[PDB]
């Protein structure tokens, strides 16, 4: 699969989810924002809020 | 008026707007200095997305 620049990379580089830009804002994304705490604890967070 | 030449001149994309920093007061009124991104973002957010 080829990759940004034209150059063809062998392994997929992750787009951090805190990395990506707001549409209504147009500025990335905080680190403290609700979903990206809920994403990095699923499991409890789920189990113990529902949400 | 600014001169054509040995000014300085800066542009945020984020907030969209063209600004330039003025030393006035003691002690830097002939000396340049450095002001710091993060001290500056709090009268202009945008710098802290994008440079």
């Amino acid at each position: 699969p080829y990759d940004e620049t034209g150059a063809q990379v062998t392994s997929v580089s992750s787009t951090p989810f805190g990395s990506l830009i707001d549409t209504s804002t147009g500025q990335q994304i905080l680190g403290t924002n609700p979903v990206l705490t809920s994403y990095n604890s699923y499991t409890t967070q789920a189990n113990t809020n529902m949400q | 008026r600014f001169p054509t030449s040995g000014y300085n001149a800066y542009y945020d994309s984020v907030d969209k707007v063209v600004f330039v920093v003025v030393s006035f007061l003691y002690p830097y009124t002939t000396t340049s200095v450095n002001i710091p991104l993060s001290y500056l973002s709090k009268y202009l957010p945008g710098l802290l997305t994008a440079q």
